[PDB]
């Protein structure tokens, strides 16, 4: 009926700003990760690097 | 001040003789059969006439 659309209509839409909020929640932990993730990426292949710098040092030493 | 105090308390303990779960509520009423224009027109307000 007319006052069932109107209740269904607006607090469905209240559940879905609720939805929207999770989404971002969701959005917000994945984000971090990531950044974390890259950044220790960047600094293993910055150990690999200083690595091979100081094995071609030993090369040229012998 | 008294007045504006009486009609929140008079209103309020009222609210309570309603019934409802979440998404709704009903309530009933009497009214005298020469109060229909006056209850009909302030009820003609609300949101989609409810």
């Amino acid at each position: 009926s007319k006052l069932e659309a109107i209740l269904s209509q607006e607090v469905e839409a209240e559940i879905q700003a609720l939805l929207q909020e999770a989404e971002a929640k969701a959005e917000a932990v994945k984000r971090e990760a990531e950044e974390k993730a890259k950044a220790l990426l960047q600094a293993r292949e910055r150990a690999l690097e200083a690595q091979y710098r100081a094995a071609l040092r030993r090369a040229e030493s012998a | 001040l008294w007045t504006r105090a009486q009609d929140e308390v008079a209103r309020l303990k009222a609210l309570e003789e309603l019934a409802s779960g979440r998404f709704g509520f009903a309530l009933l009423g009497y009214v005298p059969v020469k109060a229909k224009p006056k209850v009909e027109e302030a009820l003609a307000r609300h949101k989609e006439s409810v």
